[PDB]
């Protein structure tokens, strides 16, 4: 299995590098701008969530080759997954307000509070933290000797949290298509953002927390599901500054 | 009617022009006499900028 | 718990 | 522009009262209002301050914890509620409007006050206490301070006030150099940090009274002992 | 007939043109060729003034070089303390369509006007604490483009009815009407001695007026599009103009023709505002291309750029002490450069 | 900060608290600009500045008419320009089509949409049924023009009027489709003098203008 592990891990770093710099430019461009519309605050927060995730993924992948302390991973994992989940919620938030722009356009442009995007983004940051602290408590050192049924619920909530973010993303994107139908870019962009989420961003996390409590073959699950999901996640986060910012910038 | 335009052009037709060579020197002298008093040209130290 | 591989031991 | 006050009268010690002042003639909401009291024979002492929007309230340590200041913007009225009155709280309470921006003149208007008869700090001193002067002659009133009143922004925060007999104090010089509106040009101000003077060239009648110098550098606002000019 | 009178105009228009070529013995470029270039001017944004919720069309400085007034389509004049970025006043306006703003030399008054054809004068410092209208000046049949003060009771206005006006605010009526433009007047500048003023109009012409008399002493015609901005040289013997043809031009009063042109093939956008520095060595012009340029007024070479705005740069001013430059834009922001 | 500079800062904060509050009222009102030559019935549709306020479906509208190549830059941030054209006076339709071209192709109105009310479709019916006046004398292309069979929303009116109608609408829409790049749209209507449905049409058109602004915020269109 030495071919597969080295092939994908090297590629993930290159995907990380092409995207980690692709999100710094977004953070630089959107940070300097002063207009800062509703869409831009979400993209700014989504670019921030990708920076920590790719930094964690790049650092983690390098240590698979080079040597370093093993305790470093203790401070590297619960930063990636705090940033992986924040980015996935910011995408469900973009499509929700994208739908509200079409259903109620006058309300969006005239009656929507100006700091709704700021408040919703800090709430989603708080929710991701609350999930992470709950996991570190019920699954780890503070319930180590109690029982193994306290980590199981912390993984059941996480899977139930990821499904909700798919329903909010896909439900919002489906309702928009109905309102417009009842236009080439509108279909292409909507179906592109859903597919890059369903099969590039969501697979990891769903398999990590499902298979963490369902037994499967080690060879299939590791070299073909866990490593492929790692590579796909960095592909989604790298693709987000393109799909959301630079498509409209040129 | 058209008597105003011909009367106005007469006023501008007879005025004391001076040479452009004398014009540039007078402008140049003002920009050399006061060249030490414009902060925008030569930046003033940070202890003299109110900004 | 028994079937968990290395990375499933995150903490 | 008017500031008429109500309340007052004899109060027993340990009691309570609510002094009130009403404004009519100016934008009361865009003004900060001060309370300054004056004992029967002593000088002027600063009590409390409420800002525009009521978002900033300061008190003197004598009245802190037992006096509350408030304003009613729709009704154009300023309050001051007493608790646990004392024998040191006997004075005539004045209401002062103050407006703060660049180039403004704070402590412009003083309303004739109400009499209540209950039955660190920048000390700054007026060395003289009484000046017998001849009409038409220039007179100089000087007061000094403990620390420099010249700020890093170039403003020397010292105010000169005049109290004619049986009248409310009015402003003459704000920030050590600037004449107030309606004040004759014969008045002038000069000085450095911890050294100030007020020159009244070509003195005239209806210009005799007790001259006060106030600091606005920091709270509490400290007045002077008061130098009076008599004929 | 009318042809005979119209034929005399063509005789003089060539007589002035001929008598004007007898004075061009050398150009301003040849004479100022052997003077050292200014260099590269590196100005950084020292302040940004926030609070306007719409486009800014005009600003004007105060003689104290610290306060400035700003106008915006939101319908509010704000007076700023540039050193501390504070807001001294916010003055609501009857009409939201404001094109001009003036700050009186004494500081007691600010003027405003626009599509309402009215120049409204405001009493800044008065009792009652608040800013109120002292006079609404009416009489123009077109929108108001620029207004400048000569005194607390003496004001010059330019309108889109091809006329400029001189007013007495105490009386409230026009004293002098300056006529002679065949198009809308977009800007005017006041001589430092307050005895002359130049007017730029949408007929590609610039006219020098005598305030005391009421006559057009000279007419300058060198542009090819609308003149949008105008500014005297500090000496009072020259002025610079800005046009929709992406050129700035310098005109001499005494010689009575153009001395220099400030063009560059990269610039194809019009010039909104123009201003000089305290000495006259720098010409600052604002452009529709979101940024401002700094020219060397004696060598015609670009000396820098002030690129900090996200929309059209609408206004531009230099303090009387030359410590700062303030720009405003349609992106609802002001910036103090140094 | 001194005591006075601190008090000045607190005043500056309260000016902000009122600037933003006024901005909220400004954000919920929709500004329009009314244009049209004299004889257009411009002032009689919603039944130097004359502001007019009407509200429909609890949405505030605000209409200005000026009584132009220079001041038109002020109205770079309006919701719509309402252009009002008499479809009866065949002499001056060329002026109307040239007036409309200059507004459509103006540098500062590149992203401003135009609602196009064609006044006096009742007077047009009289001139086209009476027979005294003919379009072909004024626009030669009318003779070689056939009514679109597909676009036939004509309820209970002569095909001669509908031929005359839809030809005048084409002459304006084609100016809109020529150089628009898709950033701004023209909405053509047909209003008489007794028409009362006018306020709704401006509203139903502004709801589409705002929808296309939001579809450009999210890079969808």
């Amino acid at each position: 299995c030495y071919k597969q592990t080295l092939s994908l891990t090297v590629l993930t770093c290159i995907v990380s590098l092409v995207g980690l710099t692709g999100n710094a430019v977004v953070l630089w461009l959107l940070g300097c701008r002063m207009r800062r519309n509703a869409f831009s605050i979400y993209i700014l927060n989504l670019a921030a969530a990708d920076f920590l995730f790719l930094s964690g993924r790049l650092i983690y992948s390098l240590l698979s080759f080079i040597s370093i302390p093993h305790t470093i991973s203790k401070i590297l994992y619960p930063v990636m997954m705090f940033s992986y989940f924040a980015g996935l919620s910011f995408l469900s938030a973009v499509s929700t307000e994208r739908c509200l722009s079409v259903l109620w356009p006058i309300w969006y442009r005239c009656h929507r509070p100006t700091h709704l995007s700021a408040v919703v983004c800090v709430l989603l940051w708080a929710l991701s933290l609350l999930r992470s602290i709950l996991e570190w408590m019920l699954c780890g050192f503070l319930f180590s000797g109690a029982d193994s049924a306290w980590c199981q619920t912390s993984d059941f909530i996480t899977v139930a949290w990821l499904i909700f973010l798919c329903v909010v993303l896909c439900g919002s994107s489906l309702v928009l298509l109905i309102r417009i139908l009842c236009l080439t870019r509108l279909y292409v962009t909507i179906l592109l953002t859903v597919l890059v989420f369903l099969l590039c961003g969501l697979p990891f996390g769903i398999q990590f927390f499902l298979f963490l409590w369902i037994h499967v073959d080690r060879e299939v699950l590791f070299c073909h599901v866990h490593l492929v999901s790692i590579f796909l996640s960095a592909l989604n986060s790298s693709a987000n500054p393109i799909i959301y910012f630079f498509v409209g910038s040129f | 009617q058209a008597r105003k335009l011909v009367e106005q052009l007469k006023m501008e037709a007879n005025i004391d022009r001076i040479k452009v060579s004398k014009a540039a020197a007078d402008l140049m002298a003002y920009c050399e006499a006061h060249a030490k008093e414009d902060p925008l040209l030569t930046p003033v130290p940070a202890s003299e900028n109110p900004f | 718990p028994e079937w968990w591989m290395d990375y499933q031991k995150r903490y | 522009v008017q500031l008429v006050e109500s309340g007052g009268g004899l109060v027993q010690p340990g009691g309570s009262r609510k002094l009130s002042c009403s404004a009519s003639g100016f934008a009361f909401s865009s003004f900060g209002m001060h309370w300054v009291r004056q004992a029967p024979e002593k000088g002027l002492e600063w009590v409390a301050y409420i800002s525009s929007g009521s978002g900033t309230i300061y008190y003197a340590d004598t009245v802190k914890g037992r006096f509350t200041i408030s304003r009613d913007d729709p009704k154009n009225t300023l309050f001051l509620q007493m608790t646990s009155l004392r024998s040191e709280d006997t004075a005539m309470y004045y209401c002062v409007r103050s407006i703060y921006y660049y180039g403004s003149s704070p402590f412009d208007f003083w309303g004739q006050g109400t009499t209540l008869t209950v039955s660190s700090d920048i000390v700054m001193t007026q060395a003289t206490s009484s000046v017998p002067v001849t009409p038409g002659e220039s007179v100089s009133i000087s007061c000094r301070s403990s620390k420099s009143l010249l700020h890093s922004n170039g403003n020397t925060y010292l105010y000169w006030f005049l109290q004619r007999p049986g009248q409310s104090p009015q402003l003459l010089i704000y920030r050590m150099s600037n004449l107030a509106s309606g004040v004759p040009d014969r008045f002038s101000g000069s000085g450095s940090g911890t050294a100030f003077t007020l020159t009244i060239s070509r003195l005239e009648a209806e210009d005799v009274g007790v001259y006060y110098c106030m600091q606005h550098l920091e709270y509490p606002l400290t007045f002077g002992a008061g130098t009076k000019l008599e004929l | 007939e009318l042809d005979q009178l119209r034929q005399e105009a063509e005789q003089l228009k060539n007589q002035i043109r001929d008598a004007r070529k007898a004075c061009a013995d050398a150009t301003l470029s040849q004479i100022t060729n052997n003077i050292d270039p200014v260099g590269r001017i590196q100005m950084r944004t020292r302040r940004t003034l926030r609070g306007h919720l719409a486009k800014i069309y005009a600003m004007h400085w105060g003689t104290d070089s610290r306060l400035l007034v700003s106008a915006s389509q939101d319908g509010k004049l704000i007076i700023w303390d540039s050193y501390t970025t504070n807001k001294v006043h916010a003055i609501p306006l009857r009409s939201s369509w404001v094109m001009t703003c003036a700050y009186a030399p004494s500081g007691n008054y600010v003027a405003c006007g626009g599509l309402d054809n009215i120049c409204s004068i405001y009493n800044l410092k008065t009792r009652e604490g608040n800013v109120r209208v002292s006079r609404e000046l009416a009489g123009h049949t077109g929108y108001l483009s620029c207004c400048r003060f000569l005194d607390d009771n003496q004001i010059v206005t330019s309108s889109g009815d091809t006329t400029c006006a001189l007013w007495d605010i105490e009386t409230g009526q026009q004293t002098t009407t300056f006529t002679g433009h065949t198009g809308d007047v977009m800007s005017l500048s006041l001589a430092p001695d307050t005895r002359l003023f130049v007017s730029g109009a949408c007929d590609a012409s610039a006219k020098l007026w005598d305030v005391r008399e009421g006559m057009c002493r000279q007419t300058f015609t060198g542009h090819e599009s609308d003149i949008n901005a105008i500014c005297f040289f500090p000496n009072g013997n020259a002025f610079a103009t800005g046009s929709d043809d992406a050129t700035c031009r310098l005109f001499d009063l005494r010689a009575d023709q153009e001395l220099m042109t400030y063009s560059h093939d990269n610039i194809i956008c019009g010039i909104t505002s123009v201003s000089f520095s305290k000495s006259g060595r720098l010409l600052l012009a604002g452009y529709d291309d979101f940024n401002c340029n700094v020219w060397d007024a004696l060598k015609a070479d670009r000396a820098g750029v002030l690129a900090g705005h996200d929309n059209r740069v609408s206004c531009l001013g230099v303090t009387d002490d030359g410590m700062a430059v303030a720009t405003g834009s349609w992106d609802s922001f002001l910036k103090i450069w140094n | 900060v001194s005591a006075e500079d601190k008090a000045a800062a607190e005043r500056s904060k309260m000016i902000d608290k009122n600037l933003r509050e006024d901005g909220e009222k400004a954000r919920r009102t929709l500004r329009l600009l009314l244009l049209g030559a004299d004889n257009s019935g411009k002032s009689t549709i919603v039944k130097g500045i004359f502001e007019t306020k009407f509200q429909v479906d609890k949405v505030n509208f605000h209409m200005f008419d000026v009584g132009r190549r220079k001041w038109i830059q002020c109205f770079n941030d309006v919701t719509a320009i309402i252009f009002v054209v008499d479809s009866s006076d065949y002499n001056r339709l060329q002026e109307a089509l040239n007036d409309f071209k200059s507004i459509w192709n103006n540098r500062w109105l590149r992203t401003i949409s135009v609602i196009l009310f064609l006044n006096k479709q009742d007077l047009l019916a009289e001139k086209v049924l009476a027979g005294k006046s003919k379009i072909e004398d004024y626009f030669p292309e009318f003779a070689r023009y056939t009514t679109p069979e597909d676009a036939t929303p004509e309820p209970g009116e002569d095909p001669r009027v509908t031929r005359a109608k839809y030809f005048i609408r084409k002459e304006f829409v084609d100016i809109s489709t020529a150089s628009g790049d898709g950033r701004h749209i023209c909405y053509p209507h047909f209003t008489c003098a007794v028409d009362t449905e006018n306020a709704r049409r401006i509203f139903n058109d502004c709801k589409d203008i705002i929808l296309q602004m939001n579809l450009r915020e999210y890079n969808l269109v």
